[PDB]
């Protein structure tokens, strides 16, 4: 879980939300990578997001 | 159980190829958590009655 640098529209975006809301943005990045939605791994029927 | 037992009538209506059901009950006491736990587990299944 290095620290990388991120940056792009949404975070521009952020910034301005940020702004506009006196808000203290902490940037994360997604673990698994992925969007997620509901989807079966396990305890048969689970419809839990990821 | 009765959540054991909603849950066999779930896979019963499944199997029966019975996609469509409504849940008619009466007021009496342990029936609003079962009502609950049917709900959840028509909820989180695949199925989707
Ligand atoms: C959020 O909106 C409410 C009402 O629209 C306003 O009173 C409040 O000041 C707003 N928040 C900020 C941080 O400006
Ligand atoms: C932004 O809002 C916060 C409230 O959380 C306040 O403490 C701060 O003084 C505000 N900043 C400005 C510049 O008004």
């Amino acid at each position: 879980t290095v620290p990388q640098c991120c940056y792009g529209f949404c975070i521009d975006l952020l910034i301005k939300l940020a702004r506009t809301m006196n808000f203290t943005y902490e940037v994360h990045l997604v673990a698994d990578g992925k969007f997620g939605t509901q989807e079966r791994v396990n305890n048969s029927n689970k419809k839990e997001w990821n | 159980s009765i959540q054991q037992q909603a849950t066999v009538m779930l896979k019963i209506m499944q199997d029966y190829d019975w996609h469509v059901f409504s849940l008619v009950t009466t007021i009496f006491p342990g029936y609003r958590e079962f009502i609950s736990f049917v709900k959840t587990t028509v909820d989180n299944s695949f199925v989707g009655w």
